[PDB]
């Protein structure tokens, strides 16, 4: 179990940690989150009471350092920082627990939700998508653009998702135009898996990171990335059987965790009807199909 | 963007552009088999690729052999169209390659775009216009050369004959589409109008009769009247 202390809570904010969240009041005695499970990535995020625009947050892994939160009144936002002085840090953490001013990461023991949403998310791959190598944690917010979006403007603040483009030379072998566009198998398996991602777990990890960014920040470009990576599999006639089964699990938990009221902007009607009903893989997402039909029949 | 009645005059500027109509690429007759099931028999088709400014027509004859042993042919026809259109661009000197290709049917956008990936600066565009290019095979000389073909073959025409020696491309294209519209709506009557007079012939290197200017007026008026008569009939108006 790990702890992320907060120096203070100067402004009213809804704090999220993974899929959980809490309301904290302006200058309420709040000094962090304890009992955070080691072994997974985590995301601590914020929404000020005074600005329902811009959700922001920090992805992190407790095994990579001692991290804490401190409000910055010049920049006006909660910042994540690393404490290098292990003694000083256990000392702050210990005193705040003694004074019981910390909330407990509220995990039900039956629940694998967070594991299932992050199975393949690695902190090291996150740090290549959110390039900022002076820090061990990664900032994301609602407004950050992706690289592909920047091609159609500040690169330091870009989400460097792997670029997928179905109408591109990369995706289409000369001479196999019709074949490669109707059956993306070569683009998925040779170009993307073997070539760029190296294996399905990196692909999956980026797919899951994309979703969570869409979900926790409403990041539009992440939503785009997530649907593209689903679409690329569903439109491939030849997919490793282990990938299809794991994809159905991954999507199931994503759809299951999505807030009901956000299904309109966060689910792309076309991609889903194609994956579930038209594509090669229409019959291979049994769990995902069933939860989509019983929870969002309108969308289909 | 899409082409419609607003930006109609863009066709006749000096930006090279081609129209591509795929309606006659995959052509079948339907018939009954001995056991009473239905079966198709394909006949030769054509891609209709037209520069509306100059009248030049790149008629690519599509020989039935291309379908041999293929499935989902109506889908394949679109991909073969795009392949043949791409090769035509590639075969043309740079200064002659088009800046835009306008497909008459939106289903050709993806196939052409994918085949044109090597030419990212050629804009592939749909149209909302209802152009009558499917009636090209009502033009006797065009149908003749398609039906006689024994092999894939490219045949070149000027679909305006020599009209441009006397009229603008704007006017030439309005005549062409009026004639094709008439042919589309009532071919027998349209053809009757064009040929009633045996003393106005078609030059061997031409597609349409050698009408004088006054006679084109009468013909255009007769085609107009035909199209409106047939419209009343369709909608009992």
């Amino acid at each position: 179990m790990n702890t992320v202390p907060f120096t203070s809570a100067p402004i009213e904010v809804t704090i999220g940690i993974d899929q959980y969240s809490f309301n904290v009041k302006e200058n309420q005695p709040f000094h962090g989150i304890k009992d955070i499970p080691i072994g997974h990535v985590h995301v601590i995020h914020f929404q000020h009471a005074d600005n329902s625009s811009m959700r922001y947050g920090y992805w992190f892994d407790c095994r990579m350092g001692n991290f804490y939160i401190q409000y910055d009144p010049k920049d006006g936002l909660y910042k994540m920082m690393e404490e290098r002085d292990g003694a000083k840090f256990e000392n702050i953490v210990h005193n705040f627990k003694e004074r019981q001013m910390m909330v407990s990461y509220p995990k039900i023991d039956e629940d694998d939700t967070w594991y299932n949403l992050t199975e393949f998310v690695q902190m090291d791959k996150i740090r290549k998508i959110v390039r900022k190598d002076e820090n061990q944690f990664s900032y994301v917010d609602s407004s950050m653009t992706t690289v592909q979006e920047n091609e159609l403007s500040d690169p330091a603040h870009s989400l460097n998702y792997t670029v997928i483009n179905f109408k591109s030379r990369e995706a289409i072998r000369p001479g196999h135009e019709m074949e490669d566009f109707l059956d993306k198998s070569y683009y998925l398996n040779t170009v993307m898996l073997q070539g760029i991602f190296k294996n399905s777990s990196n692909y999956f990890g980026e797919l899951q990171f994309a979703f969570l960014n869409a979900m926790f920040f409403g990041n539009y470009g992440s939503s785009l990335q997530w649907h593209a990576m689903i679409e690329l599999i569903c439109s491939s006639a030849t997919v490793p059987k282990h990938m299809l089964d794991k994809l159905d699990e991954i999507l199931y938990y994503q759809i299951k965790t999505l807030p009901e009221q956000y299904s309109d902007i966060l689910l792309n009607e076309r991609v889903w009807n194609i994956c579930l009903y038209s594509s090669f893989q229409k019959n291979s997402l049994h769990n995902t199909e069933k939860i989509m039909e019983n929870k969002y029949p309108e969308l289909l | 963007g899409a082409m419609n009645s607003s930006n109609y005059a863009e066709l006749f500027n000096n930006d090279i552009k081609l129209f591509v109509d795929d309606t006659n690429v995959y052509r079948v007759t339907v018939h009954k088999t001995f056991e009473g099931n239905v079966a198709t028999k394909a006949i030769n088709g054509c891609i209709f690729t037209l520069n509306p400014k100059t009248g030049h027509l790149f008629l690519k004859i599509i020989h039935t052999s291309v379908w041999a042993g293929q499935k989902r042919l109506s889908q394949l026809a679109k991909w073969k169209t795009a392949e043949e259109v791409s090769a035509l661009v590639r075969s043309l000197p740079k200064e002659e390659q088009p800046k835009q290709i306008i497909v008459t049917r939106k289903a050709m956008l993806d196939p052409l775009e994918v085949h044109m990936l090597d030419f990212p600066n050629i804009a592939i565009r749909p149209t909302e216009l209802r152009l009558p290019f499917s009636a090209a095979m009502s033009i006797d000389k065009l149908s003749d050369v398609v039906m006689k073909a024994t092999e894939p073959q490219m045949v070149l025409f000027n679909i305006y004959d020599d009209w441009l020696d006397r009229i603008s491309s704007y006017t030439a294209f309005s005549r062409l589409t009026l004639l094709l519209r008439a042919l589309k709506t009532n071919e027998e009557s349209a053809k009757m109008i064009l040929l009633s007079d045996p003393t106005i012939t078609i030059k061997s290197y031409h597609l349409w009769p050698s009408f004088t200017d006054e006679q084109w007026i009468t013909i255009e008026s007769q085609m107009r009247d035909l199209i409106l008569t047939e419209y009343g009939r369709k909608y009992n108006v």
